[PDB]
């Protein structure tokens, strides 16, 4: 992992994502979302992640 | 016949009516300070709280 000064970006685009792997992973410590609820990640589709 | 715009009164009344009703309709179009102008949308991202 990269510095905070020199923070790591990727682009991700053109794939099928499940983010509810994401939800049952209890290997994270702080799971905080602001725009959308966590649990509506499946149901809604986007461009350039 | 030949002479026209001799209808104003008439002619303003009708187009004062349909300006109000046409800004009324576009007001629909507003954030008013919330993330979106759509009710759909924000029902389907985010959590009821």
């Amino acid at each position: 992992f990269a510095s905070v000064y020199a923070w790591n970006r990727k682009r991700i685009s053109n794939c099928v994502a499940d983010y509810s792997v994401l939800y049952n992973s209890a290997s994270f410590s702080t799971f905080k979302c602001y725009g959308v609820s966590p649990t509506k990640l499946n149901d809604l589709c986007f461009t350039n992640v | 016949s030949s002479t026209a715009s001799a209808l104003g009164k008439l002619q303003d009344v009708v187009n004062q009516n349909a300006q109000a009703l046409n800004t009324l309709v576009k007001q629909l179009s507003s954030n008013f300070g919330a993330i979106s102008s759509v009710l759909n949308d924000i029902l389907s991202r985010l959590d009821p709280p």
